[PDB]
């Protein structure tokens, strides 16, 4: 689907619409984007630095700034803002996704 | 044509070592999930071929970029947003190409297996009706270090195929596989010297005693061959640093002041299964009898080697051949 | 059947001798493991050699037998001669004198070998000293050789057997008369070697016959 | 997923094309009727639910591979076969896919 | 040293040895000495090599079976220990003779070089019949000692059942994925998955049983009323229950009398449906090696 498909809900409240599957896919879809293409004015990609420094301390935690998906996909944020739970759940296996182009052996000990 | 393909290699060049390249995911277009795996299928198999061509792909978008392939329209990059990926590489300068343009790149750049083969596979290999990529049953899989004398084609049995459980192998002095620890006085450098050692004073003494006696037939040895191969003809030697016997023995004197038969190339499920039941309580093989026997002197005091003795039509061949040897 | 006082050999036991005259399927992956009850056939050999000196093409099985089992087996006598080691290659079976073949020349080695010849070789673990082994070739191999045997002490005291260590020590390395016996032996000796590497070819159609073998420059001055 | 049947794909697709294909000279006239269509149109106007095939019509097909391969493992082939006629009843005659 | 068979004393070297010599060496003047009939001892047909030809025409015909005679292998020296390890222990000594009439079809052509292809021979599985294993002794003056020997029995067939299918191997699919694995019967139980062998799919108690993909064998129950040569005071004739395999299946009609050789068996016979418990009295039976 699209973002502008994400804008318009069909159910009636927010937390069976992210709860559905093709809504949920689309979501981790671009989440999944949202991770690999968003880059800093310098030019570096600030989250394949991050995921790399995580990877190299051997940690699990990844540091998301919320102004940057805000700027970037402004209806994720607001689904992220209005449904945590339901909108962390999926953006952990998106991040794993993003860590497993990397490493592996990372979903192994972790 | 050829200077279009002198364009191409050198494009080919330049895109090999200087080129960051990276593709796009996200869609413009509501699509079904069942077209969806087509366009995973799609960026898989082009992935694959520019693997095949040989450059590395980062998984990261970055300013480094070049080339990026998106799946979303050409049509539609003057009219986004800023924070989208496609001003920031207008802006960046970066050529940016669809599935048209990069599918006629690619290829501007450059059997049915049948049902008679697939029921033939079926009479040897089993079904095809189960997932190929898990391990069958009925065939062995190796987890211990191994040989395995095989055939490609496989029509031919694999030949030699054995492995060793560690327990086997634990041992450093007997191993089941050669290894070349040489050893010394003329032995096999497999096998070595693991009965005893030479470094002995008293294993000294007899090598020096038989060398005694070998001086007197070494010299003739060196004397015939000193300058000619041919009997064409005192002697030179090379001197050399390395030690000697007589020097060791020398300091250690200083310290002390079937043919066989035939057998089918497979065996049977019993006969294997009758392996696993087994417990502990001059001779040759005739091929004129086909038989193997306990002694030869029995074997002569047999009726079928007298029988096939006094008969004369087995040897004919042997008789024309005696006859024309005998007015040669 | 050689005479040292006449020089001169001739041959007997032609009794094993004889003449000549003349893709992929998905599944079923092979290449990692046997079949737990085997069906096929093993190929029909014409193994009829002594242990140790059987042709690496007989230890194979080859359909199509060549004649040159026997220039194979005398350059083993030659390395035998040159190695001052007897019984150098003992098979307690087949395979084993394929590990044999294999802890001189390598695994990688026979795998080419092996392909030219339609059948695949793989060693899993095999712990040994040299794992591609020698790239020199049998140089380094026959020095540790002698080495050892020099080392421990045992080998008797003639000088017709240590001007090879001389030799192979100068290379690993690295009276006019006695620099005249000098040049002489350094140049052949270096020659037996070099037409020993020549002597030792896995593929057949590479390894040069034995007439070639004779219009070598090392063979000059018996011309 | 599920595993396919590579062999069972290409039996149902021997078949599909056996359904299409096969046909056989008129003995009155000598025209060329594909008479396992015309049972397809048969069964269509009159709302039938068995399709009948001999055998050796399909045994004429190839070196007779479709036909052993039916034979010998008809139970395992039965439901490809099924799904085969299934596809050719729908791209000829859709209206027996309703009832 | 030398292995024996754990319950035997067979080995199997030293058994496919006398065999193949036995195979190789046999004439019927032999058994016309075993007899006492030397004045019956004629050149043409004693003299000849009787399993040599017998083989040879075997592979000629394609035949896949040896009738053998064990007082054969009473008439030749080496054997006569074999013959009464063909009567202890039919069920291996049957495997090692099967496994060097295989050896000996496959030398018949290796050495003398004949035009015959080692692929067929070799793919085909020879099985041998040993027959004539002795005196015919009843059912009824048989002991629980005899059980797994080879007998030899008069008899009258009175009926036979159906070919009745005996399942040789399975077949399992599953639920989910449609995985099929294939397990072999092994001394009559098969092992059924508990989990899918696949890595993607391991789902529990997913794998089912296909009754029509998984392959049968032959299996036939004949009644059959004995004869016996000698009968005690007051015997009065009973039917046994002979069990006859695969090829020897429909091979014998009810009303016929036969000569069949075979091993002595016995088996617990469960006493309920649902329960598997088992009776302490066993039912003993004749798994027929060979009709005569
Ligand atoms: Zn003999
Ligand atoms: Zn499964």
């Amino acid at each position: 689907l699209t973002l502008e498909s994400l804008s318009n809900v069909k159910a009636n409240s927010y937390s069976e619409w992210i709860t559905q599957p093709n809504v949920s896919r689309t979501i981790a879809r671009e989440l999944k984007s949202f991770l690999l293409e968003y880059t800093d004015e310098t030019g570096r990609s600030v989250y394949g630095a991050r995921i790399r420094t995580l990877g190299e301390m051997n940690s699990e935690s990844l540091e998301v700034n919320y102004r940057h998906l805000a700027e970037s996909k402004a209806i994720l944020a607001l689904f992220l803002a209005k449904c945590p739970e339901e909108m962390l759940k999926i953006f952990d296996l998106v991040a794993m996704e993003a860590t497993e182009l990397h490493y592996p052996d990372y979903a192994r000990i972790h | 044509p050829k200077e279009l393909l002198e364009w191409q290699t050198n494009w080919k060049k330049i895109m090999k070592r200087d080129s960051r390249i990276y593709f796009d995911i996200t869609d413009d277009v509501e699509m079904n999930t069942y077209n969806k795996s087509k366009m995973d299928k799609r960026r898989d198999l082009l992935k694959r071929g520019f693997l095949t061509l040989g450059a590395q792909i980062t998984q990261f978008f970055d300013t480094t970029v070049t080339i990026v392939i998106t799946r979303r329209s050409v049509e539609n990059i003057y009219l986004l947003k800023d924070t989208d990926i496609l001003s920031r590489a207008k802006k960046n300068y970066m050529k940016v190409w669809s599935y048209e343009k990069a599918a006629r790149f690619l290829k501007n750049l450059d059997a049915a297996p049948t049902l008679s083969n697939l029921l033939h596979n079926e009479k040897l290999y089993g079904p095809t009706d189960r997932d190929p990529r898990t391990k069958r049953d009925d065939i062995h899989y190796f987890k211990y270090p191994h040989v395995y004398l095989y055939d490609l084609w496989q029509t031919w049995a694999p030949i030699i195929t054995l492995e060793w459980k560690p327990q086997e192998l634990t041992n450093l002095d007997e191993l089941p596989y050669p290894i070349l620890k040489i050893g010394s006085f003329g032995r096999c450098p497999f096998i070595g010297d693991r009965n005893y050692d030479e470094s002995s004073y008293k294993r000294v003494v007899k090598r020096y005693s038989r060398d005694k006696a070998n001086k007197k037939y070494a010299l003739q040895l060196r004397a015939l061959f000193q300058y000619h191969a041919d009997t064409l003809l005192n002697l030179i030697f090379i001197p050399h640093t390395c030690n000697d016997s007589t020097k060791s023995f020398k300091k250690w004197m200083q310290e002390k002041a079937g043919l066989g038969p035939t057998r089918a190339s497979v065996m049977s499920k019993n006969m294997k299964s009758l392996s696993r039941l087994m417990v502990d309580r001059n001779s040759g093989y005739c091929e004129n009898c086909r038989v193997k026997y306990e002694s030869l002197e029995q074997h002569i005091v047999s009726e079928k080697h007298l029988s096939f003795a006094e008969n004369d039509l087995n040897f004919e061949a042997i008789d024309s051949l005696i006859e024309n040897l005998r007015f040669q | 059947l050689f005479n040292l006082e006449l020089g001169r050999g001739v041959l007997v036991d032609f009794g094993l001798a004889e003449a000549q005259m003349d893709n992929n399927v998905n599944g079923v992956d092979l290449t990692k493991g046997y079949p737990k009850n085997e069906t096929r056939r093993i190929k029909r050999a014409n193994r009829a050699g002594t242990r140790g000196f059987r042709a690496p093409e007989v230890l194979m099985k080859c359909g199509a037998q060549s004649t040159k089992i026997d220039i194979w087996s005398v350059g083993v006598i030659l390395l035998s001669l040159l190695g001052r080691r007897f019984p150098m290659f003992q098979s307690l079976d087949d395979a084993d004198s394929l590990l044999e073949l294999c802890t001189i020349f390598g695994w990688k080695e026979l795998r080419k070998c092996a392909a030219l010849h339609g059948l695949g070789f793989e060693a899993s673990g095999l712990i040994w000293d040299k794992p591609n082994g020698y790239s020199n070739g049998l140089k380094e191999f026959v020095y540790d050789l002698l080495n050892k045997e020099c080392t421990i002490g045992t080998f008797p005291e003639y000088s017709v057997a240590f001007e090879t260590f001389g030799f192979l020590q100068q290379e690993l390395h690295d009276a006019y008369e006695l620099k005249k016996y000098q040049e002489e032996i350094w140049s052949d000796h270096y020659w037996c070697f070099q037409v020993l590497e020549q002597c030792f070819e896995m593929d057949p159609q590479k390894r040069s016959s034995a007439e070639d073998l004779l219009k070598t420059p090392f063979f000059n001055e018996l011309n | 997923k599920k595993v396919d049947d590579v062999t069972g794909e290409k039996v149902r697709e021997a078949f599909e094309q056996f359904l299409e294909d096969f046909s056989v000279q008129s003995t009155d006239t000598g025209e060329v009727e594909k008479v396992y269509r015309a049972q397809i149109e048969f069964m269509k106007i009159y709302d039938l639910n068995t399709i009948y095939i001999d055998y050796q019509h399909l045994s004429m097909r190839e070196n007779g591979a479709l036909a052993m391969a039916i034979s010998e493992q008809y139970y395992r082939f039965l439901p490809f076969l099924q799904k085969g006629l299934r596809r050719v009843v729908r791209k000829y005659a859709p209206e027996l896919l309703n009832t | 040293p030398l292995r024996i068979i754990w319950g035997t004393n067979v080995s199997i070297q030293e058994c496919t040895t006398n065999f193949r010599n036995f195979l190789m060496s046999f004439k019927y003047k032999f058994r016309k000495i075993l007899d006492e009939r030397e004045e019956f001892i004629n050149n043409t047909t004693d003299e000849e090599l009787y399993y040599i030809k017998q083989l040879n025409e075997m592979r000629e015909l394609g035949t896949s079976n040896l009738n053998l005679d064990a007082r054969n292998l009473l008439a030749y020296k080496q054997t006569e220990d074999l013959y009464h390890q063909l009567l202890n222990y039919p069920q291996e000594v049957i495997s090692i003779m099967d496994q060097t009439i295989k050896d000996c079809m496959v030398s018949l052509i290796v050495d003398n070089n004949l035009d015959y292809d080692l692929d067929e021979i070799e793919t085909k599985f020879y099985k041998v019949r040993p027959y004539n294993v002795g005196s015919c002794k009843g059912m009824r003056e048989l002991n629980p000692n005899d059980i797994d020997k080879l007998i030899n029995l008069k008899g009258l067939v009175l009926r036979s059942t159906p070919v009745i299918p005996d399942m040789k191997v399975a077949f399992f699919k599953c639920n989910v994925c449609d995985h099929t694995m294939a397990v072999e019967i092994d001394r009559g139980v098969i092992q059924e998955p508990a989990r899918c062998e696949r890595i993607d799919c391991n789902e529990p108690n997913s794998m089912s049983l296909i009754h029509n993909r998984c392959s049968f064998a032959d299996k036939q129950v004949i009644k059959l009323q004995e004869t016996p040569d000698f009968v005690p005071d007051g015997q009065t004739p009973h039917s046994i229950s002979l069990c006859v395999y695969d090829e020897l299946v429909d091979s014998c009609r009810a009303g016929d009398r036969i000569e069949v050789t075979g091993t002595f068996r016995s088996i617990p016979i469960r006493a309920n449906s649902r329960q598997r418990v088992l009776k302490s009295l066993y039912k003993t039976y004749v798994d027929v090696v060979h009709v005569k």
